[PDB]
């Protein structure tokens, strides 16, 4: 798995791979690792697929009940803390979760919270989680700026997953892109790594080690 | 020490067509190197034009199928005989499975049917309830033998159009119900040859707008 | 446990225990709430039947629920403490989980929810208490003033009074308070609050308590001399 | 004294019959169902001119496709609304779909008779639950504290109910538009209200398939009141 | 979680044209000690069902009491208790299957393998298996423990599939069962010569045979076998 | 069933009063008078034992004045047995607070706790309230010397001088007449005894009919001493003040 | 988390806490503030197992804030430290103990004295002139033993603290990404934004 | 790992002629690391003195607990608790945690106010009372203390002689234990006066 | 009089007035008819409306594929009892792979209603039920009273003016019992029976509610234009 999310001028970019493995066996290449909590909030899945799916879907139900009661959009801080407090109750039981709760509100602006099944909860600007996180971090750290355009930021997130997809044996399949704005998230398509790699190699001139 | 889990072998296969869906599964039931039964139905009609199979540990498989069938019944009582849609059934199954998160149903569950637009649908579940709509999914013992073949013959992976040499992919043309059944039968024939836990018989359930139809085929009994 | 249904409907559709709880509020000392343009003022009556009192340590009528919200009341004093305690715990609980202090409306809705719960729970009687909850929402400069009562209903008010002779001071406020132009300054708002209490209080000595709440957790209670200056100015203008 | 769950000689539950008397004292709430949507409207009835009328919340959202109006001891409704919202959201979580308006109403009505010596008395409030689903389309239900709910084409509850219901008897037909229904609620509210009807002491709302449940602005309602006056003066 | 103490070995069974046959030896072993030689492990329920049980004997006795209690309970407020509303093999099995699975799910199993053999109201043959894990399956031939490894192969030579059942008579089926019991006596170190056999026929009803013995055994060839390789004397 | 015999102790009257609280207050009005007077350099607790006998062992007896901790004491008016139940609960709360914060419990926090317990009995549980009114005399480093009172309703208030029990109307007027803010302990001792001497229903006020106590900073340097007066010491102060 | 230091000088308490948050193989954050304000003149820094640290700190914070409102009064640092110790002492014999070590730096407004309390996850409280948790003391205490004086100024305390951090940066294998320093005095709590 | 030897420290108590003495070191540590040189292990409730070695959190917890209990005792009994009674209280309190005990080695010392009789007692972590006439030892250098006390002790020592004996017993024992030392305190207790002396010793 | 304050109190003549008052609620309820032959069993129910705008209150509830009932009285109580029946039918199917006998279903309802008559605090159920079903002993019709009394019958009726329909069935007994293998004719007899209990009002399309169960017929309810055939 490789999942990333980073804050920038134009909001948040969320990018994930699509591979699911059981040991060496590739169970699926078409897995959705972005949970659409609601039209304004996104969550990434790493670690336990069920644990992330179930509890973030559940989180969406809590966010809905909040804004029905309070007649107001739930904050990313509050949403993330509902999840972190939940998993903390289950601490020790064996839940496996590494997720970025991503959102864009008026009072907070674009916000990303790393939430962990150990109970960790961290606000930050850039996060990478999964077996291929170190590869994605390298591309991000070297190329990241706050004043990135929405076009370039989307590419950077795509290219960083590709870097991990290539090197990490347990990452790949395809890249899912999302762009989170104040008015909601916008899906930016599924991108097969196989086709993307040759496309990027040629156009960018990178991956000279690989014969194409 | 008492081990509450066991492996009953078997292999299942769900394929979603354009306006149909098939869920196939061998009829062999085993423990270790012994055959319990050469014909023990594994794929079930659960009503509301939904078919289901919970492959792996047969006791948990049977328990889950029983509980889901029961869920369909109580969905009708509580909601004015409303038809349970395949997507709703899928979410309901997630909650059944995750309900035993810390003592899981040791099964790989697959359901098949038609979505609310009439198109073919297959849903795949892990033992603890993570699920996804899929076009093609083999489950169980010989899943690793079948899925690569399906990637190649259903989705035309790694296949390119002659003359272009790797520049133009083979187009993803729609398969008919007769064409899918051929691939299902050849998948199980091949799995029977190379996997010891697969054999005896193949039972296929075909779901269309007209209803649920069954087809049975012999497999090698060695 | 004790499960007896004390609050129940009568043939005419009334819940007498809730209505008798209001009679306890009617007996309580008068409390008044007036919101200006950039402040809210909570006035409270202190009956002068009790002298030789120690005003340092005696429970004050207005209570802070959080650094930005206050609660005054009329009715049973012992009952009020239970609502105040619950409200203060819920205020910290909200900050802990939502990472943001309560809105005045939310806190009101909670206290009103507690009061309601006691009107249809077995083995309990309703609170003989009506509350005036006032303050400013976090990062907001709009004044808030709410009222609750034993039945559990709550609502927002431009100005409101509760307790004994509240009919009289409400009569005063209804003719003296203008919605189109409320008390623009702290002085004007406090003055109108003191004036409204002087219709009922008797003597303007130690019988009137005033608490001023402003935006951004700015709450202060006026002293005897500060209030006495308002009492002096009001009556001197009245002699004409 | 006497049991809370006691039957009268006529065969009725005393406490349920008495709670119905409390609802008669409550402010008027009217609902009208049409093929273009369901309209809900209420009398606010502020006890004083200093009470900020916009804080009076007698029309409430349960889900995007279900709204709710109340009449009677409105404090009692808060736990009923909470349950309803939870039931609607919970069903969506279990089944990945909207919940049927009838099923929601049935879930609310199950609470009603859970009283004895559970809560100490029945609810002192009636609800008009309006909504839409794909199976039965636009629907309006009347949920009582007896645990019974009736579906209605149109229904009025509260103090001016029997007078308003007689008016709804004559006025309602199966080909009503949404705009016609909006005015009809305002017309009948104005008739049964003690004080003169305006945008501050009365509220409108509706539920449509496209836009879902919406509480009307005071500016929007004010235009519909002005439109009503002119069409009544027109003949 | 426990360990079985006093145990019973193979239960074997098969379908024939008009009904089912089931058999099991009369031994209650205590590890390698052949402790109890008079243990009945076939327990009839009514006149249409026989439940064969292997594994832990204390749990068998508990199950035996549950079935006895089931018959009593069925007769309560039931005028048709000996007619239309009598206990069916399918009712008895489903009850046990439920219990077995519930018990394994509480991590406290009834340490048994059970075969319910009977004939239904409509004359249909019933034969189904359930064990300590709650695993269930049906087949023309069913066997527990060693029977699964040695009896099934022999019984499957008679009824290899569903279509062979109407072709198999009760005499052929009983012969195959009796031979299988002999084979198990030769080869299962925790078996005994004495056994019980039950036939449930749709026409002639339940025939319960006690005190049967393995006979026509081949041992004479043993005299010629000498040493373990090179030894001649 | 049981409903038939239920007095319903926790209900409102049509006028909005709590029947049982009001009747408990009537009970307390027949109890021996207790007086608390707060001075600048200490607090005085004086109380009258109810129609005693000559055979009562006075020196080992205690019905009015009790010790909650080294800093806080109470004067009781009402059912002695009820008071002791509450007193032991108060003693425990003080110790729980001390164990938690490693500091002596502030007087008001203790008073609020007890007063909240009394309140609970009026709102839920269906039991009769405690027929007890306390005068709390205590000291802490925040507010210094403090006098409080609580009654069966659970309502408590702070005082400079206060009475509970019998003839509180007469007693409170006499205290309101002769009390001043700059008063001292020795003067307060005299006022307390003079007030009881006038309001008493007995023919004369004697040492055997009294309990007496003082909370003084009159202890060696910055600390507080509780003094529960002995029978001989009460007899001496009665002669000193010129009552006997 | 890793390193948390504390030093009580003449008229204030200084708490230094590392900024790194590591997760196995990667450093996820290099700007983490491992502290919470319990009351206007009481600050608590913390280090221990992930999740437990913040969950505990915020739970304490809420409780002290609740007490501040109820009594309209700020608890003394000694009182707060005793409350915190009891919670940890209660915690150690629980089903799942809080794995959290804390330093409580406060200024007592009554006594006009700074106070530093060190409490480990077992509930082992000690009042100290300077303190640390984990391996931090092993590198720093020899420097603090040598240079510390009870009459040090705040500026001198910060210099001694820099020397301690430098020794940590030299001899520790782990990169803790520097420290956030905060000062607690009569005027309240403030952060030294350049260190 | 072993809770009774994480923090370290020792207590010793002796009887003399019309007097008792109780003494302790001042070290608190985290195994090898010295953490505090002011951690006193001797407390008192009225005229009854209690030393507690072992796990420091429990030392603190039990002191707070016995303060709690002796304070309620005094309010109800209207008199200060005696050593013999307190000893039984300590025993009861420890044993009620039989299957989850405080990891401590308590030592009671004091003089009975009515009889004037010198009294000392020791306990294991679970409440078993050791009522010795001569001396009681406890802590990580209990073996060393046993050796020192057994040779140095003689009965009916005067207060100022007893001081020397218990001081030398503690000091020389603590110098042979890595987890004890860093200062020491000695209480000399007579019927109506108590002298507390801090000893000078090597600081490692 | 003095002995009707609760269900736990016998009168001097040995009567339970609270149960009798609960019985009275059934008489106030709308009429519903039950009848059966040897092959089929039929429920016919006159649904009641609040007014012309309101819907017609549903009277018939399905318990299983082979069993269901019609109600008369407090509808919420019928929901509780029907729900309990659904569970018991479902318990029998799941645990014993066995359809619940109609007679045994009646025994369960009796015992559930009984507990409410003997204990303090609770109240009797305020509804009467007519249970039809087809099990292993053919067709069945039961009449449930909230006193606890359950009665197996060929035909019956409960509700307001039910005596007229009950007399008709008593005359027609020998005719309708013989209607075997003909569901339409059996329903006709039920519709003709319930017609004897009508005054002023008549059977309209949204007024009538019919349900049937039989040999090769699962329990199915007919409402709306489905019952226009029988008007
Ligand atoms: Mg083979
Ligand atoms: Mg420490």
């Amino acid at each position: 798995t490789t999942t990333l999310a980073f804050r920038f001028q134009g909001g948040i970019i969320v990018a994930v791979d699509s591979r699911a493995t059981a040991g060496n066996w590739v169970a699926s290449q078409t897995v959705k690792k972005v949970i659409e909590i609601n039209p304004f909030l996104l969550g990434t899945v790493a670690g336990g697929a069920a644990d992330c799916q179930f509890w973030e879907t559940w989180l969406g139900s809590q966010c809905r009940l909040h804004e029905l009661r309070e007649k107001e959009r739930i904050s990313v801080a509050a949403a993330s803390k509902i999840l972190s407090n939940l998993v903390y109750q289950y601490k020790g039981a064996g839940l496996s979760m590494g997720t970025m709760i991503c959102g864009y509100t008026r009072k907070e602006g674009p916000t990303i919270y790393y939430v962990d099944s150990d109970g960790t909860r961290l606000k930050g600007d850039i996060f990478c989680v999964g077996s291929g996180q170190t590869f994605a971090y390298g591309v991000l750290d070297s190329n990241y700026k706050w004043d990135l355009s929405v076009e370039d930021a989307l590419y950077l997130g795509k290219r960083s997953i590709l870097a991990a997809a290539h090197r990490d044996a347990y990452s790949g399949g395809s890249v899912n892109l999302y762009h989170v704005t104040e008015d909601g998230w916008i899906y930016h398509g599924n991108h097969d790594v196989g086709e993307l790699f040759w496309k990027v190699k040629e156009e960018e001139g990178s991956f000279n080690n690989v014969i194409g | 020490q008492f081990n509450p889990y066991g492996d009953n072998g078997g292999t299942i296969l769900g394929i979603a067509g354009e306006d149909f869906a098939v869920l196939a599964g061998d009829t062999r039931n085993i423990t270790d190197y012994s055959i319990n039964s050469r014909y023990e139905p594994k794929v079930f009609d659960c009503g509301d034009n939904i078919v289901m199979s919970a492959n792996g540990f047969a006791a948990d498989g049977d328990a889950l199928v029983k509980r889901f069938k029961n869920s369909v019944k109580w969905y009708h009582f509580d909601h004015n005989d409303k038809k349970l849609s395949i997507n709703s059934a899928a979410r309901n199954i997630q909650h059944l499975l995750y309900g035993k998160r810390f003592f899981p149903y040791y099964v790989h569950t697959i359901i098949a049917g038609l979505d609310e637009d009439g198109k073919g649908a297959v849903y795949s579940f892990d033992p603890v309830g993570s699920y996804e709509r899929e076009q093609c999914r083999a489950g169980g013992a010989a899943a690793s033998l079948i899925m690569p073949f399906l990637d190649n013959q259903v989705n035309f992976k790694n296949q390119y159009e002659p003359g272009t040499n790797g520049k133009v992919k083979k187009p993803l043309k729609y398969l008919s119900v007769e064409e899918v059944i051929k691939l299902v039968r050849d998948s199980f024939t091949s799995a029977t040859e190379r996997h010891i836990q697969v054999g005896d018989g193949l039972e296929i359930l075909i779901v269309t707008k007209d209803g649920v139809r069954k087809e049975f085929y012999e497999l090698k009994r060695d | 446990g004790y499960d007896r249904a004390l609050s129940i409907f009568s043939p005419d559709g009334h819940i007498f225990q809730v209505e008798y709880a209001l009679e306890a509020v009617k007996r309580g000392t008068c409390a008044v709430g007036v919101k200006g343009k950039n402040c809210v003022v909570l006035g409270c009556e202190r009956r002068s039947t009790l002298k030789l009192q120690d005003t340092r340590i005696t429970p004050s009528k207005v209570s802070k629920i959080d650094s930005h919200v206050v609660l005054s009341f009329s009715g049973l004093n012992a009952d009020s403490r239970i609502l105040i305690e619950k409200a203060r715990v819920e205020a910290q609980s909200h900050r802990l989980t939502l990472e943001d202090p309560v809105t005045v409306e939310y806190l009101t809705r909670y206290v009103a929810g507690v009061q309601q719960r006691y009107t249809q729970s077995g083995g309990v009687r309703p609170f003989g208490v009506s509350t005036l909850i006032a303050g400013f929402d976090p990062r907001d400069d709009e004044p808030k003033l709410y009222q609750t009562e034993p039945s559990g209903i709550y609502s927002s008010w431009s100005a409101q009074t509760i307790g004994r002779n509240s009919k009289t001071v409400r009569e005063f406020l209804e003719k003296n308070y203008d919605r189109k132009e409320p008390p623009a300054t702290v002085e004007e708002c406090v003055k109108l609050t003191v004036r409204s209490l002087l219709e009922v209080v008797q003597t303007g000595a130690k019988n009137i308590e005033i608490t001023v709440v402003k935006p951004d957790s700015d709450i202060v209670a006026l002293s005897s001399e500060e209030i006495n200056q308002y009492v002096t100015q009001i009556e001197q203008e009245k002699q004409e | 004294d006497r049991g809370v769950s006691t039957f009268s000689p006529e065969g009725r539950l005393f406490q349920v019959e008495y709670s119905l008397e409390a609802i008669k004292l409550g402010s008027t709430a009217i609902g009208i169902a049409t093929k273009e949507g369901v309209v809900l409207g209420v009398e606010k009835r502020a006890t004083s001119p200093l009470l900020e009328s916009d804080s009076i919340e007698k029309i409430v959202e349960i889900d995007r496709h279900i709204g709710c109006a109340m009449s009677g001891l409105t404090a009692d409704a808060r736990s009923m609304i909470e349950h309803a919202r939870t039931a609607a959201v919970t069903h969506n979580l279990y089944y990945d779909e909207d919940i049927n308006v009838e099923s929601l109403t049935q879930s609310v009505c199950d609470l009603a008779l859970r009283f004895g010596e559970l809560m100490s008395r029945p609810f002192g409030v009636a609800l008009l639950i309006a909504g839409h689903d794909a199976d039965d389309g636009y629907q309006l239900f009347h949920a009582e504290p007896s645990g019974t709910f009736y579906r209605y084409n149109a229904k009025a509850i509260g103090s001016g109910s029997e007078g308003a219901q007689a008016e709804l008897l004559n006025e309602w037909h199966s080909s009503l538009t949404l705009k016609e229904a909006e005015l009809l609620v305002l017309k009948i509210l104005k008739q049964v209200m003690e004080e003169k009807l305006d945008e501050n002491n009365a509220q409108l709302s509706c539920i449509t398939k496209q836009d879902g449940f919406k509480i009307y602005d005071n500016e929007k309602t004010a235009e519909l009141i002005k439109e009503l006056k002119e069409k009544e003066a027109a003949e | 979680t426990q360990q079985p103490i006093v145990t019973g070995t193979s239960v074997i069974s098969m379908k024939y044209d008009n009904g089912v046959i089931i058999a099991a030896d009369n031994l209650g072993s205590y590890g390698s000690l052949l402790r109890f030689n008079g243990v009945e492990r076939l327990i009839p329920v009514g006149d249409n069902t026989v439940v064969g049980i292997s594994g832990d004997i204390s749990d068998m006795q508990h199950i035996e009491r549950l079935l006895k209690d089931l018959v009593t309970e069925n007769a309560y407020d039931n005028p048709l208790a000996d007619a239309e509303e009598a206990l069916e093999p399918s009712y008895i099995f489903e009850y046990l299957a439920t219990v077995m699975y519930q018990r394994r799910s509480k991590m406290n199993p009834l340490w048994n393998a059970i075969i319910v053999a009977g004939v239904q109201s409509n004359g249909d043959q019933f034969l189904r298996y359930v064990n300590l894990l709650g695993v269930t399956y049906s087949s023309p031939t069913l066997a527990t423990g060693f029977g699964a490894h040695m009896a099934n192969p022999l019984l499957r030579k008679v009824v290899d599939r569903e279509s062979d059942i109407p072709k198999t008579t009760v005499q052929v089926a009983e012969e195959a069962i009796v031979n299988a019991m002999r084979v198990l006596y030769y080869r299962d170190a925790r078996s005994s010569r004495n056994f019980s056999l039950a036939i449930i026929d749709k026409n002639t009803g339940l025939t319960f045979k006690k005190n049967l013995q393995v006979e026509n055994m081949k041992w004479d060839f043993a005299k010629d076998i000498k040493g373990y390789g090179t030894q001649k004397i | 069933g049981s409903r038939r015999y239920d007095s319903r102790t926790t209900i409102f009257s049509p006028e909005g009063r709590l029947y049982q609280v009001e009747y408990a207050l009537e009970s307390i009005s027949h109890a021996g008078t207790a007086i608390g007077i707060m001075a600048s350099d200490g607090i005085v607790l004086a109380a009258e034992r109810k129609v005693t006998s000559t055979l009562l062992e006075q020196d080992t007896s205690t019905e009015k004045l009790y010790k909650l901790n080294d800093k806080i004491a109470v004067a009781v008016a009402g059912l002695t047995a009820d008071a002791e139940i509450l007193i032991n609960t108060a003693r425990i709360h003080a110790q729980n607070y001390l164990k938690t914060y490693n500091e002596d419990i502030p007087v008001e926090i203790l008073v609020r706790r007890l007063s909240d317990i009394k309140q609970g009995y009026t709102q839920h549980g269906g039991l009769r309230p405690f027929g007890v009114s306390f005068i709390y005399a205590g000291y802490d480093d925040r507010y210094g010397y403090q006098l409080y009172t609580s009654n069966p309703s659970g309502n408590y208030t702070g005082w400079k001088a206060i009475s509970v029990g019998a003839n509180t109307s007469a007693a409170q007027t006499l205290l309101q007449m002769d009390y001043k803010d700059d008063m001292k302990v020795d003067d307060a001792i005299e006022l307390a005894l003079k007030t009881l001497s006038k309001t008493t229903d007995s023919s004369a006020l004697t040492y055997d009919r009294l309990e007496f106590a003082t909370i003084r900073k009159g202890a060696n340097d910055g600390e507080v001493y509780q003094k529960i007066f002995k029978p001989q010491e009460i007899k001496d102060i009665l002669v000193k003040t010129g009552i006997t | 988390m890793d390193i948390i230091l504390g030093i009580r000088v003449q008229d204030s308490v200084i708490l230094a806490s590392s900024k790194a948050v590591t997760r196995g193989i990667s450093v996820l954050k290099d700007s983490d503030d491992k502290t919470r304000q319990l009351s206007p003149h009481t600050l608590m820094s913390f280090a221990g197992e992930a999740g437990d640290t913040v969950q505990f700190a915020e739970y304490i914070q809420a409780n002290i804030q609740l007490y501040s409102i109820r009594e309209d009064y700020e608890l003394s640092p000694q009182a707060v430290s005793s409350f915190v110790r009891q919670e940890l002492a209660k915690s150690i014999r629980s089903r799942r103990p809080y794995q959290v070590n804390v330093l409580i730096g406060g200024y007592d407004k009554k006594k006009n004295k700074p106070e530093l309390y060190q409490i480990d996850y077992l509930g082992t409280k000690v009042e100290l002139p300077y303190g640390a948790h984990g391996y931090s003391g092993f590198y720093t205490f020899s420097l603090l033993d040598h240079h510390y004086r009870p009459d040090m100024t705040t500026e001198e305390g910060l210099d001694l603290l820099k020397l301690c951090v430098q020794e940590l940066e030299k001899r520790m294998p782990m990169d803790f990404k520097g420290v956030i320093v905060k000062i607690v005095d009569k005027d309240g709590i403030r952060q030294v934004d350049d260190f | 790992s072993d809770p009774s030897s994480i923090n370290g420290g020792i207590v010793v108590a002796m009887t003399g002629k019309d007097c008792v003495a109780i003494a302790c070191d001042l070290r608190l540590g985290s195994q090898s690391l010295g953490v505090s040189n002011k951690f006193e292990k001797i407390f008192h409730y009225g005229h009854v003195f209690l030393g507690i070695t072992g796990l420091a959190t429990d030392v603190t917890t039990l002191n707070e607990m016995f303060r709690y209990k002796t304070n309620l005792y005094k309010l109800k009994e209207e008199r200060a608790i005696e050593p013999e009674t307190f000893t039984q209280l300590v025993s009861s309190s420890l044993y009620e945690r039989r299957f989850g005990p405080y990891f401590v080695g308590p030592v009671v010392a004091g003089i009975n106010s009515k009889s004037g009789k010198p009294f000392i007692a020791g306990f294991d972590l679970i409440g078993c009372i050791d009522e010795a006439k001569d001396f009681i030892v406890s802590g990580t250098a209990s073996d060393q203390l046993f050796g020192m006390c057994e040779s140095l002790y003689e009965p009916n020592l005067e207060p100022e002689d007893l001081f020397e004996t218990i001081s030398q017993a503690l000091l020389n024992a603590a110098d042979r234990d890595a987890l004890s030392g860093w200062g020491a305190v000695v209480y000399i207790i007579k019927k109506d006066e108590v002298v507390k002396r801090y000893l000078k010793m090597r600081q490692d | 009089n003095n002995y009707d304050g609760d269900t736990v109190t016998f009168s001097p003549t040995g009567r339970l007035f609270q149960v009798e008052y609960a019985l009275e609620a059934i008489k106030q309820g709308s009429v519903t008819v039950g009848l059966r032959s040897n092959t089929h069993a039929v429920l016919v129910a006159l649904k009641r409306n609040a007014d012309e705008l309101s819907s017609y209150q549903k009277k018939i509830i399905k318990c299983d594929e082979h069993m269901g009932l019609s109600l008369a009285g407090l509808a919420p109580d019928a929901r509780v009892l029907s729900n309990y029946l659904r569970q018991q039918c479902n318990y029998s199917s799941l645990v014993f792979n066995r359809k619940l006998a109609v007679e045994r279903a009646g025994h369960l309802l009796c015992d559930k209603a009984q507990k409410n008559t003997q204990s303090y605090g609770g109240r009797p159920y305020g509804v009467g039920l007519l249970i039809i079903g087809y099990d292993k002993s053919g067709a069945h019709l039961l009449e449930f009273q909230p006193s606890g009394n359950v009665t197996e019958l060929y035909g019956t009726a409960i509700g307001a003016r039910s005596q007229g329909a009950k007399t008709y069935l008593e005359r027609t007994l020998d005719t309708f019992i013989k209607i075997d293998g003909n569901p339409d004719e059996l329903i006709k007899a039920g519709v003709e029976a319930i017609s004897q209990s009508l005054r002023d009002e008549s059977l309209t399309v949204d007024n009538l509610s019919i349900a049937i169960v039989g040999k090769d017929t699962p329990f199915t309810i007919y409402d709306g234009e489905a019952v226009a055939k029988y008007i």
